[PDB]
């Protein structure tokens, strides 16, 4: 996911498949490729506490 | 009876006696009525006068209370009790804690409420309405501050039996240091049947009347009226104002019918200087009347001092929710109206009330301090006068919901109109209140807008305006053969003046009248403008590209009267301060003192102005066709270097001024370091565009490289600069198209150096002129003094020595310095 | 615009409405 | 000093002020610091075609006087006769079924929790800005969207509900759910449809208007924003009510 | 009782303190204006708090001492370290109205001589359509700043107060949380802070999405808080010194030894029991004078935190 709002599908996505683990690769816009306008940190401080509710969401830290 | 809340807690019994008669047995039980009215008021004066108690005493004569030192204590609580934030009552250092005008009643009540207790005027003080309550500060006075010593003093106006009751009218002055502060106005009624008429009067001072006597059938009518006497009976009354400051005494023999009537009072002329003289009194005396004839007569063939004049459509300020207390105790405690129906439960159930009723005071303040906030923004001084009716009663813990409204003004002074209602939906309260508007200044534009149909809109629709306009457009037409609004509304590019007929030749004597002088190599030089037009002419065309609109002599009237008719519609609606500040920039200053101080008749502005214009025409030389080589340019010291200041412009062009000995001058200091005006020869304006523009690519800080580093250096500095752009600006063609650099703008149009030492030869000519068209006699110093700012010092004008002094170092006037020399005419 | 246009903070309005254009010329070119 | 000669002698020096004006410069900086400062005028009146003193009074406070200003808690108004007659004045200006949009829904149940009526509530405004006062409010309409379109943005409170109701119109489908059909169950029961209860009610709409289940449910949710509140006599009325909320 | 034997209570409680009465009878209740005043907020909001502190200790069947003897410590934000310090004394049903008597007369002198130290005046209206339009509150003594850094909050107000003159500066005086400040000072002085504050905030249907985050309006509230008195701020020194005088009349002294749990200190975070000067004297420094570093306070560790204050969901808990 790109935003936040990208961050809450992943959440919907591990909801509704609560056993299925969820690699969330989190990037933030200063990586190489193709990158969004988006901070590497904001971001995860404003949804981590979500995306912990959800043991299946294994969340990795790039960029 | 017992009533335990008292001033000093030893509890006072009302004996209200019974006749127990056992013979009659369907009804034996009857109240004793003999004295019963002198025991009520016993018992009323333990409550609320501090005095050996005494009920003959004459209403007529004046009652005096003590003085009263107001304390920080006494306001801090009243304003508690009646729920009064406002933070000119607050405590706060530098500034003096001002009293509400409220506390006027807290001063006054001990004497206003003295005046319903005599025999004369007797009354069951338990069935007795307080039916409204006025405040009214005298004019000029400052509010109430909280050191003051205040005198009071009330006075009985109206004792009227009427069919349903008695009205008592008292007027309480509030003074400080000798001088009348406020009046407060108290109608009280007692509900009953009284008979009294030997003991019934009204004893007003009526509001001053003016008359403006123009023809001679006013004049023979006041001469038809036994009671207009005269000291000198000849005295000339045509074309002047007299005022009438009249009191009416009346005294009753029914109802209806007055018993005698009696007018009085000293009859005034305003003088030429708008000082006052008594030339007459009005002594109108009768028995058996129905009118005072006298009152009847001014109000028709006269007028009130002030007009109110109503808004088109009343605007709503607010509907806001105040709330009356629990108990009526704490504002018993600060006012002093320890009534008992207001705190006891047995006392309001023995007056037939509906419960221990809120004190009428207490809603009255309440209210006040809304109008205080919502249209005085929280300023006591505005509220200026204040009235309220009391129409229903109030019980402890409602909900009150009152509507203000904005519906009117007087002379500057808004004209608030409240009412409140309960949750039930029933007027409790109404009123007034006149508040001041900000303190104001105006400022009347100067010359750079000027487009077809300006002020038109106005012309239309105002009345006000409509005068200005059609008097001047008529003075034009008969003096110089043109319509002013033709030019506005229709801007033609030619307009030739025709001197045909005997109103012809009279228009053609008016301008071979008109002169300038310049300086012509040796000497001033008089001349007639308009040199082409002599005795045998029978036309004058004026030229122009674009239209006439744009050529400064007429511009100059348009943008004059525009300003003149706006404000006269201003004026019209009421929506003037008395104390306004005015200013003009350049030209602006004509219409502010046509406007605020009535110096000039609209006939006589629009001549000066048209006057200015045409010798703001022909002081340059410019021989080729409508070019000259002078012009001025606007500069924006901030933008060519962040410490370039008034200090480093004042240098730059005096300096470019010494060395190329062009003529350069600042003519407007607009705003600090951001909008000054330079004027002069069009090549000294083009090396100070080129100095300017050096200095902001070069980034040389004058300053910086001033004072602290080169001592005299700066001028070796400058003149270099100066001569490699000044040397380079001497080869251009003649009349020199002037172009813009970084800081600096050229004015387009402006072909003149207006406000240089250029044209302080052009003065005797335009002095002489404004002489025979501003009168001594229509100059009012107090509507000047310390209101006008003129232009040349930026200081109120005043009429004392160091602003003559201060003038003359600007002017070198020697009709000025010769006022100076004797300034002793203090003797006469 | 039109609102702030009556009379910083409309050069961003301005490149908020320039952008949906960007990818509003995708979609009709999708439905093309 | 007596007044017939204060008078010869203002005159002498009005004239010579108006003479000599136009041969000395415009001292307009020293002007306005008399005004603004020596006089603490708390509103300049700019008489006149176009605002230029105007601007420069703007200008001449905005550079020197913020500081005094503030200090004498002194707001200042400055007027342009030509641009603010309004404020010199003193005269101011005043059947085919559908599923129910998210749009109307949403609008309802924040109208309902406001005690507010359907168009006092502009679409174009954040949910922390209708009820940025108390926050309880607040945080019991985010509790409401919970329950009745399931899943919410992040900060739902920090979007215009205009814009919010399409995020919902997306998953939801003209569905009543949880929280709106038991504010329903409430208005009824709760208000004087005497003895009609909600199968009485729909048929009247769906027999007299012709609107079936998805359109009635729409009115329905009108007339929960149009509360009467007030008791209503008998079905007489309570008809009379349904048929101006529909 | 302490409105009688306080000199002159009774002209700023004119309509008295009879809560028994606006309970039982709620017509008779004064305006929601009187009663947000801080002379009559102060004390019925130690009322409510003691009060939940009841019904808490009653429904488990305990004494209030045994319900402090399982609390680890306790503490209070602003005004609530009074009804703190209160319950850290208490034992038994019997001696419990003393420890709340000690509590409610602290939270009267605070009250009283606060509001005649700087009272809350009228703003003009022009002031307050202006807050309500743009979704500031009605203006107020105290101004909640929402999701900006205490750095950058601290920078807006040194831009205010270069204009201001010393007893009309504004200063940060709750530090709640990270991204959570509350300003005091004077409500016209706060209206300049939220002029500079419009300048920099974002549209808020804009959509910043597609523009670089280094360049973003920072996306904030602000709003004024509903109260009618500046707590932690220079403007209440004044009543510092007259609350000392007036508690030591009424014979209240809080003592190292009679308070049986640590009290966390809302400035240090420190333990109360800890002083060498009056614990009374210091509690009243803490809600006059000293801010409230809210984040050093609860920076105890616990499983469980117990929120007796007044809000619920709106609360100190949450």
């Amino acid at each position: 996911p790109g935003s936040i709002d990208a961050i809450s599908q992943v959440i919907n996505i591990a909801k509704a498949h609560p056993n299925f683990p969820i690699a969330l690769q989190w990037t933030g816009g200063r990586g190489g490729g193709h990158h969004s306008f988006e901070d590497a940190h904001t971001p995860m401080l404003q949804m981590y506490s979500k995306i912990r509710r959800h043991p299946n969401i294994m969340l990795i830290f790039g960029s | 009876m017992i009533e335990n809340r008292t001033m000093d807690g030893k509890p006072v019994s009302l004996p209200l006696l019974y006749n127990f008669n056992p013979d009659n047995g369907f009804a034996p039980i009857s109240e004793v009525m003999e004295d019963r009215n002198q025991r009520i008021k016993e018992m009323y004066w333990k409550l609320w006068i501090d005095e050996p108690f005494n009920l003959d005493f004459d209403p007529r004569d004046v009652i005096k209370g003590k003085d009263f030192e107001i304390t920080a204590k006494e306001v801090y609580d009243f304003t508690h009790a009646v729920g009064n934030n406002c933070e000119d009552f607050v405590s706060r250092p530098d500034r003096t804690m001002l009293a509400p005008m409220d506390f006027a009643i807290v001063v006054g009540w001990r004497a206003i409420i003295k005046a319903i207790f005599p025999n004369t005027v007797d009354g069951d003080l338990l069935k007795l309405v307080h039916l409204s309550n006025g405040y009214k500060m005298i004019p000029g006075a400052k509010p109430l501050q909280v050191g003051d010593v205040v005198s009071t003093t009330a006075v009985i106006e109206s004792v009227v039996n009427q069919p349903t009751g008695k009205i008592v009218d008292v007027v309480g002055t509030l003074s400080r240091n000798g001088k009348p502060v406020m009046e407060v106005t108290s109608s009280f009624f007692y509900r009953g049947n009284y008979t009294d008429f030997e003991n019934t009067f009204q004893k007003t001072v009526e509001p001053v009347y003016q008359m403006h006597i123009k023809t001679s059938k006013d004049i023979a009518v006041l001469r038809s009226k036994e009671w207009f006497q005269l000291d000198d009976e000849d005295f000339d009354l045509l074309n002047k104002t007299l005022t009438f400051e009249t009191e009416t005494e009346v005294t009753f023999k029914n109802a209806n019918i007055f018993s005698s009537v009696k007018c009085f009072g000293p009859i005034k002329v305003e003088l030429p200087t708008k000082e006052t003289v008594e030339i007459g009194i009005v002594d109108y005396e009768a028995g058996a009347s129905h009118g005072n004839p006298v009152v009847d007569f001014l109000k028709r063939n006269g007028s009130t001092l002030e007009q109110k004049v109503n808004l088109e459509n009343p605007i709503p300020i607010a509907v806001l929710d105040s709330y009356t207390p629990s108990t009526n105790e704490p504002y018993a405690r600060v006012s002093g109206d320890l009534n008992p129906i207001h705190v006891s439960r047995h006392f309001a159930s023995y007056a037939n009330l509906p419960g221990t009723i809120t004190h009428g005071m207490f809603s009255s303040a309440s209210v006040r301090a809304l109008i205080e906030n919502w249209a005085a923004d929280s300023v006591s001084s505005r509220v200026r006068g204040y009235t309220c009716q009391f129409v229903d009663m109030v019980l402890p813990n409602t909900a009150l919901k009152t509507s203000i409204q904005h519906v009117g003004m007087i002379n500057g002074r808004k004209l608030i109109k409240f009412e409140t209602r309960n949750e039930d939906d029933v007027v409790v309260l109404t009123g007034e209140a006149e508040i001041e508007q900000p303190v104001t200044t105006f400022v009347f534009t100067g010359q750079g807008s000027q487009e077809q149909g300006m002020g038109m809109d106005l012309y239309k629709t105002s009345k006000a305006a409509q005068d200005v306009w059609n008097r001047a457009d008529n003075h034009f037409k008969d003096t110089y053969g043109f319509s002013i609004l033709d030019i506005v509304i229709n801007n033609p590019v030619n307009l030739t003046i025709h001197f045909g007929g005997e109103k012809g030749k009279r228009i053609r004597e008016n301008y071979s009248a008109m002169i300038f002088e310049t300086i012509v190599d040796g000497k001033l030089k008089t001349e007639k403008i308009f040199k082409e037009i002599n005795e045998h002419s029978t036309s004058y065309t004026f030229r122009s590209e674009k239209g006439l609109l744009s050529a400064t002599q007429f511009t100059q009237p348009a943008l004059t009267l525009m300003e003149k008719a706006a404000f006269e519609d201003l004026k019209s609606k009421g929506l003037i301060p008395a104390d306004a500040t005015f200013a003009g920039h350049s030209l602006g200053e004509y219409a502010a003192l046509a406007s605020l101080a009535d110096v000039m008749s609209i006939e006589s502005l629009v001549e000066v102005v048209f006057y200015r214009g045409m010798t703001m025409q022909v002081a340059v030389p410019r021989d080729e066709l409508g070019r000259s080589n002078y012009g001025m340019i606007a500069i924006n010291p901030g933008r060519v270097a962040a410490s370039f200041s008034q200090e480093a412009l004042q240098y730059v062009v005096e300096r470019v001024g010494k060395r190329t000995g062009w003529l350069v001058e600042i003519v407007n200091y607009n705003v600090e370091n951001q909008q000054y005006v330079a004027a002069g020869d069009l090549r000294a304006l083009d090396t100070v565009t080129n100095v300017l523009n050096f200095i902001k690519l070069q980034k040389i800080d004058i300053i910086e490289l001033q004072k602290s580093l080169s001592l005299e250096e700066v001028e070796g500095h400058l003149f270099e600069i100066i001569d490699e752009a000044s040397k380079k600006s001497a080869v251009k063609p003649r009349p020199l198209k002037l172009e813009r650099g970084f800081a600096c703008i050229p004015l387009v149009g402006i072909s003149v150096p207006f406000h240089s030492t250029y044209l302080m030869n052009g003065v005797k000519p335009f002095k002489s002129f404004l002489k025979k068209n501003i009168i001594k006699e229509n100059v009012k110093v107090a509507r000047l003094a310390g209101k006008y700012i003129p232009n040349l010092t930026a200081k109120p004008f005043q009429v004392t020595k160091e602003y003559f002094q201060d003038v003359y170092d600007l002017t070198g006037s020697e009709p000025i310095k010769e006022i100076i020399d004797n300034w002793e005419k203090y003797e006469q | 615009i039109a609102k702030l246009e009556g009379a910083g903070d409309l050069a961003l309005y301005k490149d908020s409405v320039r952008e949906n254009e960007i990818v509003l010329n995708n979609y009709n070119e999708r439905v093309d | 000093m007596k007044p017939e000669v204060e008078q010869e002698l203002a005159h002498i020096l009005l004239t010579e002020l108006l003479a000599y004006q136009f041969a000395s410069p415009v001292r307009w900086i020293e002007t306005q610091d008399v005004f603004l400062k020596d006089f603490n005028t708390e509103r300049v009146v700019e008489i006149g075609p176009s605002p230029t003193l105007a601007g420069m009074a703007q200008r001449t406070l905005k550079n020197k006087y913020e500081s005094y200003d503030a200090a004498l808690s002194l707001h200042r108004e400055i007027l342009c006769y030509s641009k603010d007659a309004k404020e010199i004045y003193y005269t101011p200006d005043p059947i085919a079924d559908e599923p129910v949009k998210a749009s109307l829904l949403l609008h309802v149940l924040v109208a309902h929790k406001l005690k507010k009526s359907l168009d006092s509530i502009p679409m174009s405004k954040t949910i922390k800005d209708l009820v940025g006062g108390k926050s309880t409010v607040q945080n019991e309409i985010l509790g409401d969207l919970g329950k009745e379109f399931g899943t919410t943005p992040e900060k739902p409170e920090e979007t215009p509900l205009e814009e919010l109701a399409e995020t919902f119109q997306d998953t939801f489908s003209g569905a009543l759910g949880k929280q709106s059909s038991s504010l329903l169950s409430r208005l009824i029961s709760s208000k004087m449809p005497g003895g009609f209860t909600i199968t009485v009610a729909r048929k009247y709409l769906q027999t007299r208007w012709g609107l079936p289940s998805g359109r009635q449910d729409g009115v329905l949710l009108v007339a929960l924003s149009n509360e009467p509140a007030a008791r209503l006599g008998s079905e007489a009325d309570a008809k009379a009510f349904l048929d101006s909320m529909a | 009782e302490l409105i009688r034997t306080t000199l002159d209570a009774e002209k700023v409680f004119t309509q008295g303190l009879n809560i028994l009465e606006w309970l039982e009878n709620p017509s008779n209740t004064p305006d929601k204006d009187y009663l947000l005043s801080i002379p009559i907020s102060c004390p019925l909001i130690g009322v409510i708090q003691l009060a939940h502190y009841v019904v808490t200790a009653k429904l488990l069947g305990f004494t209030p001492g045994e319900l402090r003897s399982y609390l680890k410590g306790a503490t209070g934000h602003s005004q609530g370290l009074v009804t703190a310090v209160a319950i850290a004394e208490t034992d038994s049903w019997e001696s419990f109205f003393v420890s709340v008597r000690k509590a409610i007369t602290v939270l009267f002198f605070i009250g009283v001589r606060c509001y005649e130290a700087y009272p809350n005046t009228s703003l003009p209206p022009s002031i307050l359509e202006d807050s309500l339009e743009n979704n500031e509150g009605v203006p107020s003594p105290m101004l909640s700043i929402s999701n900006l850094t205490q750095e950058q909050v601290q920078d807006y107000v040194n831009k205010t107060n270069s204009h201001l003159p010393a007893g009309k500066q504004v200063e940060i005086s709750l530090v709640n949380g990270a991204k959570n400040l509350v300003v005091s000072g004077p409500p016209q002085s706060l209206y300049g802070l939220n002029l500079t504050l419009r300048k920099a905030k974002a549209p808020s249907g804009l959509d910043q999405s597609r523009i670089p985050f280094s360049e973003r309006k920072l996306k904030f509230s602000n709003r004024f808080l509903p109260v009618a008195s500046p707590f932690h701020s220079h403007l209440l020194v004044p009543a510092s010194d007259l609350i000392n005088k007036d508690l030591v009349k009424n014979n209240v002294s809080f003592n190292a030894k009679d308070i049986q749990i640590p009290v966390y200190d809302t400035f240090d975070g420190s333990d109360l029991r800890v002083l060498s000067g009056s614990i009374s004297e210091r509690i009243v420094d803490c809600i006059i004078r000293l801010p409230v570093k809210w984040e050093t306070t609860t920076q105890f560790k616990a499983t469980h935190i117990l929120d007796f204050g007044p809000g619920g969901a709106s609360g100190l808990g949450v």
